[PDB]
């Protein structure tokens, strides 16, 4: 009832996944073998939404890692938590992307995605009633941004009723991890916009300040970001697998967050966030949770959203919590901040609630913005994508793998599309 | 599983080669003898034999057999498949002609023949490392006919040079702007992405950054090996952000003509100032984009970074890493072209650059590898071009190269498209207009 | 009650067969000497269909192996289970067939077809009720394509009522392990569509796949393909072996297989089949063992079975499992793969349920497809032999051995109406 | 129980002989005295005394005594039977009719009445195993009386020839175009299938393969040991898929005419190269396609494979054999004939070819000894036919040999012969209409 299957492309998304798979392991007490160690019956109620259960007891992840380059599968499976995947699943190629988009949706990838898709097939067919699919990559990849929405354009032919939310980490805004990611993210929102029913844009800019800021970490790893994602990839689909006094699921989420179905592009959020040190000076309460989501520093997305407005929000919240203290909260931010959120849609906070915290967590929340903050996010791109491609510099090399000008002329139209969207409907009234 | 093959032609690609080879036995605990006592990372380059020898995969080809039978006679005697140390009976001699047409085209069949014995139990082969020179014979003919027929066999892959520039004011030849001229018309429709190298440079960081008064060629292939083992560390080691041989070519070449970016390596400490510092991300990322530290001798204050590429390894925390690079797109010596508001591939690897025994280098945490293509390199090719034009006005040295299976008129092939490359960066390096 | 004299011509057919009696001396407990060291009775309820109790309470197997060579026989009498056959079975020459089909059929073959029959006679007289005959055998070699076509056509003449199914190792279509081969196999196909009432169709190139891909096994030997065989050997004679909640034998799978006489051309399949690793992250249920027969990787012969339509479907299964699950299963791929099948025969699939698993295993199944798919099989051979019998090559070492090139065109001739004959029900509606 | 008789004509013969029967001794622990110390695997080249004594299956035949009386004076001096052993006074010397009619007609009875006595106690005879030489005298022409009456005692029996084809440079004697011509004639109409072997070939393989700089016919008989031991590798040992002698003949003989295919065994290395590389199934099969691995003088790429017979030993998996053998039918270096799409027989045994002491080649744990029927032969008796049409036109040599009871008509008669047999390749090598 209502299972999900993970992909993972790209060496990004096989790093934040196998920290996803850390903390649902957590969640659900899997042992390193896959075999059930918890207490409570709660974690079996709904296993299987994440888990098949095969011979001896044991639970297998429904994940399905995918790379262009044998490196990263190195990585997960001699790792922790990494004797748990199947080896079926592990998809791999042997040449690397090149950090292309062309080489891997049209050259590398198309060569790869038959070996995925039977095995996406695979798993949907022992699912009794499939939820959706959930990708984690990036855009300024090659895999992550070229085999990653390759897979999400065939499957969404093949499964045009299921939920299909992205976990895409998008360039930051003052490092350029890539010298093409202007050039790999924009081929990329070109299939975003029309495959996904929601996509949740993370910026490296951001979970770098709120491991330094707000959790004190001088030095935060990519273990330690992969943290802060994977607990927001749990998130918001914790009261799919846990009772709740308001439950919702990834289409509760999607039908109250997307009021147009081009404009499905999310923040996210989570709370609480603090040190060690300043751990014991703090009382968690839903009106401290409320307060540390709704301002800048807490997007992980590198965008203010005091430059926009709020469109729909959602503070997916986890704990024993009462729901007087949450509905007080979330119309005291309507209040206070009746400018930061859009005009005509009243009351624009979809509440959940589910009963289980975090683990060592005595309550939690995690919020799911969808603002008109993220048009700097592409207005900053399609100007990187623009001043590059007027050059025509870095272009042989996707031309040369099958490609015309016209796919990035059409790529950067509808991106344009999208900013003049978000432009109209924070102007709107 | 990720297969990659490399190429070693001329004194200058065996001699860097002598040094990547005893880096690679290091970084994988493989002794001399090929054995390894008491992990399938080394795959990449060595293949292994029913017993527990890995032999590596490399072909290392020279005209003249003075270089080899070092090779053949050394401590890494028995780590090498005898018949992938190939040698010929003349060299080339400083000669383009003769490394392509008279002497070159007599075992450049036996060459690819173990190539592809190769190329056949590699299973994964990514692509190609060739290790040469442009002001050798051997380095600039072999190779430039070696990359027409591996893009004739293969095409597709992703073939990787590792030159060896000739320097403005050190030239230890005197026809190297005939060689280099010659060897770039050839390579420039066949390798894909060329690493500059430059000898001045390296004198210059042995000098100071390593304090040597007297450095050796042994020193400076130390420096040149580190360089090409931050290169495939993704590859051999995993790390937090990986790289792909394709993923070079596809951050750093805008255009099919400009595939020549600069490489420059950093810490280059000695164990004296191994302490006296603590080489964070961010001072050793500050050590790249200073002009001095770089390994081509160019000025890359007067000219724009197309795109660079800071291949992190060891102890580096992807954190500091955007708090190191967010400060440079701030700052004014360190400018961009127009057209490129996102200008970095980042890399991070879990290993730290191993020390050889008798290196010259401190055993340091972390390192970073700079591979930035630039508009400066054209304050190069004109120099180049400038030698090139003194030389042959009056036509020097053109006898030797007749002599040998070239018509005169190539040079002005060559010199023409080189003025049409010389101009591929004025008419990048320039801004946009509207 | 239902005895089986099991015959093995060629070396091939002496090397699986070697392995076929190293599983059925497992399946019923018996010991490298001959003696019954199992602990159940239901090992020797049906002891009799394949075995001999002779003086002491020890059971000898009721095999007969038959060589042109002595070369494979020493490997059986001195190899493990060697001793348990009796000396009296073992029929062989001394020059070696040639790699020859007239050498097999007409010149040595003719000679030592005698010292067979008898023994075969003597076997037969000591069954109570004689089921059938079964042949272990190639199609490329000369004493399993014509010594052994040779044995079934003298004994339909002496048994023609009886079944006689072959287990018959078709030559590869990319590598060819004989240049001969298409002029063997197409001289027994002659003799295997009038005389045998079935017909397994074996490539060895489908095997190097299923172990290679399947099994993962990397360097598989002879002997692990002959334990792929030997397990569906022993799995199409499970039912009559043992007990089972839905039975069958060797004319159930004849009856419900063969719609044409001539169209009794087979395909198997097995299943599970799971590496070392890969065994632990997979549950063994009948939804699973039913999608691991009907793709493509699982036959054992190599031809596609999506280049054509089922005729008739059999899937003997093996273990304690519910008929329920399995009358699901087998409508849901007669559901999804409607086009896959034949539609001029609704409800094409023979369930056969036994009770007893193999060693080790909870429950197993044994896939026997008849399909179109084997047109492509004979399209391949007929190509082969009439692009070598064009200009005549070859062909004085079968002249020369008392044949015309009339036997030739008559088989080239017989092969291509049964092309014809899979190309019309195939497309017939 | 599958016995089989061997015949060692001339010197060419009898000195392979002397590294066949040294290699089946090392084979099967046989002492040179017979013996063994502490298995019914001998049967087919050894039978028993009443003792624990083994001798061999061998008829060594020679006209002149030099070669014999080393080998009833050598190591193997007590191995063989003494009756076995036939020499002559006077050799055939060169001449075809000293071999056939002269010197040939007189112990022609002596040695049939001594492989009578051999295949009386061989209860299971199925062949013969004819090695000679097409050059000498007593290899041409004493063969070739010797096949009419094995053809007419045996006639059924697989009589398989193991020659020394005549280089196209190379070659020892002056006459080795006559004694080539006038053997093939005869032996055409009896021979079944007759494996042709060059001897400059093998130079090129001990020189390049084995590095050795200086090699004799001693190390070309340990490889042509290494061929036969090959081939008869299934009777003797138990294979995973095994093959007759008569199986041989059915699967490389298309046509009665053509019986002449030309064997290539790999892996050739010595013991500094049985490291370095892994020598997988697939590494030795490509190199018995390639053409530099071959051991008869000619270029199987400006031919058409008609069948090939790959027998594979040791340590063998039937799984990549199909790996192996499938990408070569992909190839088009590889060209069959438009008639055989099915031009491969495989056999596997599971006994690695042992190593002679003294012997120039590794220990390895797998061999392959390809034995292809190629359209490419028929360069090399259009070589042979214009050696013949160089020297018979001015009738040199004529005399030696109507001189001996031979016709000056039956050169025409051979020649003719040839003529009909060189268009045999033509007729088939073409491909089909319609
Ligand atoms: N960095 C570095 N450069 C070297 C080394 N050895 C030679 N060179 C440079 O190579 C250039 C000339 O090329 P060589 O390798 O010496 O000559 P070649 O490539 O063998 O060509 P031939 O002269 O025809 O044999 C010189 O300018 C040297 O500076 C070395 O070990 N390290
Ligand atoms: N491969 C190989 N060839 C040999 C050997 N000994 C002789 N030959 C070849 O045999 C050819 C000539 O045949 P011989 O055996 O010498 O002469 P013959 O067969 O005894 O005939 P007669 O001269 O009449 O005695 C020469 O071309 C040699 O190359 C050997 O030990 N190995
Ligand atoms: N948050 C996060 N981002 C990562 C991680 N690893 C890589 N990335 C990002 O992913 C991008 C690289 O894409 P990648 O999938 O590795 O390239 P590809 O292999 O060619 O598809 C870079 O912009 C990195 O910022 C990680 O562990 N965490
Ligand atoms: N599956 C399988 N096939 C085999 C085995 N041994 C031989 N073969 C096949 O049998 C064929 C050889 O026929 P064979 O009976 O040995 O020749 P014959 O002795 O002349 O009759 C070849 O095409 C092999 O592929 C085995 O152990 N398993
Ligand atoms: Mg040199
Ligand atoms: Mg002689």
């Amino acid at each position: 009832m209502r299972e999900i299957v993970h992909i993972q492309a790209g060496q990004c998304g096989n790093q934040i996944g196998a920290k996803f798979w850390e903390v649902i392991s957590d969640e659900h007490g899997i042992d390193p073998t896959g075999s059930y160690h918890g207490d409570s019956d709660l974690q079996l109620e709904r296993i299987n939404v994440y888990y098949n259960e095969a011979a001896g007891n044991k639970y297998v992840p429904r994940a399905i890692l995918v790379d262009l380059e044998p490196g990263t599968m190195d990585s997960v499976r001699s790792g922790p938590f990494g004797q748990i995947f199947r080896p079926d699943n592990f998809v791999f190629g042997q040449s690397g992307a090149g950090n292309n988009w062309a080489k891997g949706h049209y050259t590398e990838g198309a060569e790869l995605v038959d070996s995925v898709l039977d095995v996406v097939r695979k798993e949907s067919e022992s699912c009794d009633c499939l939820q959706g699919f959930q990708l984690t990559h990036s855009l300024g990849g090659g895999t992550g941004s070229g085999m990653g929405t390759l897979l999400i354009s065939k499957i969404r032919e093949e499964y045009p009723d299921r939920i299909m939310n992205t976990f895409s980490v998008v360039p930051s805004p003052k490092v350029s991890d890539t010298v093409v990611e202007p050039y790999n993210a924009t081929l990329s929102v070109h299939q975003l916009v029309e495959n996904t029913d929601e996509t949740y844009c993370i910026d490296n800019e951001a979970l770098y300040d709120i491991c330094f800021r707000t959790l004190k970490l001088t030095t935060p790893t990519y273990g330690d970001l992969n943290h802060l994602v994977s607990a927001t990839m749990s998130g918001v689909t914790t009261c799919l697998r846990f009772p709740g006094q308001l439950n919702a699921d990834l289409r509760k989420l999607a039908v109250n967050m997307v009021p147009f179905p081009r404009l499905h592009f999310f923040m996210p959020g989570f709370a609480p966030l603090t040190s060690r040190g300043s751990q014991q000076y703090r009382a968690l309460t839903v009106p401290e949770l409320t307060q540390q989501m709704f301002d800048a520093k807490n997007m992980m997305a590198a965008c203010d959203p005091r430059h926009g407005r709020y469109l729909t929000v959602a503070a997916v919240f986890r704990g024993r919590m009462s729901m007087k203290e949450v509905d007080e909260q979330m119309l005291n931010v309507q209040n206070k901040n009746s400018s930061y959120f859009v005009e005509w849609i009243p009351n624009n906070v979809k509440t959940a609630v589910c009963d289980i915290p975090p683990r060592g967590l005595k309550m939690s929340a995690t919020f799911i913005g969808n603002s008109t903050a993220i048009q700097e996010l592409f207005k900053r791109i399609s100007e990187q994508f623009t001043a590059m491609f007027r050059r025509k510099a870095f272009l042989h090399w996707y031309t040369g793998e099958g490609m015309d000008e016209m796919e990035f002329t059409e790529a950067e139209s509808n991106m344009n599309d999208l900013v003049s969207e978000y432009q109209q409907y924070q102007d709107a009234t | 599983m990720r297969e990659c093959i490399s190429i070693h032609v001329g004194q200058a690609g065996v001699q860097i080669g002598n040094a990547c080879w005893e880096l690679y036995c290091l970084e994988h605990g493989i002794q001399p003898d090929g054995q390894m006592p008491s992990d399938d990372s080394f795959n990449t380059f060595f293949s292994e034999t029913g017993a527990g020898k890995h032999v590596p995969r490399a072909v290392f080809v020279d005209l003249e057999p003075t270089v080899i039978d070092e090779v053949r006679t050394g401590t890494y005697r028995q780590l090498f498949h005898p018949e992938q140390l190939i040698t010929g009976k003349e060299d080339a001699a400083n000669n383009y002609a003769r490394g392509h047409y008279t002497i070159g085209k007599e075992i450049i069949d036996l060459v690819l023949d173990r190539i592809r014995k190769l190329a056949d139990q590699c299973t994964g082969l990514q692509g190609f490392l060739v290790f040469h020179s442009f002001g050798g014979g051997t380095g600039s003919g072999f190779t430039s006919l070696l990359m027409e027929r591996l893009s004739v066999d293969y095409g597709k892959k992703s073939k990787l040079e590792f030159s060896i520039y000739p320097a403005p004011q050190v030239s230890t030849a005197v026809v190297e702007p005939y060689n280099s001229i010659l060897t770039t018309h050839t390579t420039l429709e066949h390798s894909d992405c060329a690493f500059m190298v430059d000898n001045e440079a390296i004198y210059d960081i042995c000098r100071r950054n390593l304090d040597i008064e007297r450095p050796t060629y042994t020193n400076l292939n130390r420096l040149i090996s580190q360089i090409v083992s931050s290169i495939t560390a993704s590859l051999r080691f995993d790390g937090a952000l990986n790289v792909d041989l394709t993923e070079f070519q596809t951050n750093l070449v805008p255009y099919p003509r400009i595939h020549f970016p600069l490489a420059t390596y950093a810490p280059v400490i000695s164990a004296e100032k191994a302490y006296h510092e603590q080489l964070s991300v961010a001072e050793i990322t500050n050590a790249c984009f200073e002009p001095a530290n770089q390994m081509v001798k160019c000025d890359p204050r007067h000219g724009k970074y197309m795109a660079c590429c800071l291949l992190y390894r060891g102890d580096v925390v992807p954190k500091d890493v955007n708090a190191a690079i967010a400060t440079i797109k701030t700052k004014r010596s360190i400018q961009f072209v127009d057209w490129c508001p996102t200008g970095f591939k980042v890399g991070i690897n879990y290993q730290p650059p191993t020390v050889v025994p008798g290196g010259d280098l401190a055993k340091v945490q972390r390192a970073v590898c700079m591979l930035s293509n630039t508009t400066a390199i054209a304050e190069a090719w004109a120099r180049l071009d400038h030698k090139f034009d003194l030389m042959y006005a009056k036509r020097a040295f053109v006898h030797w190269y007749v002599g040998e299976g070239m018509e005169e008129g190539e040079f002005s092939e060559a010199r023409e498209d080189m003025a049409a490359l010389e101009k591929d960066y004025e008419e990048v390096g320039v801004d946009s207009v509207e």
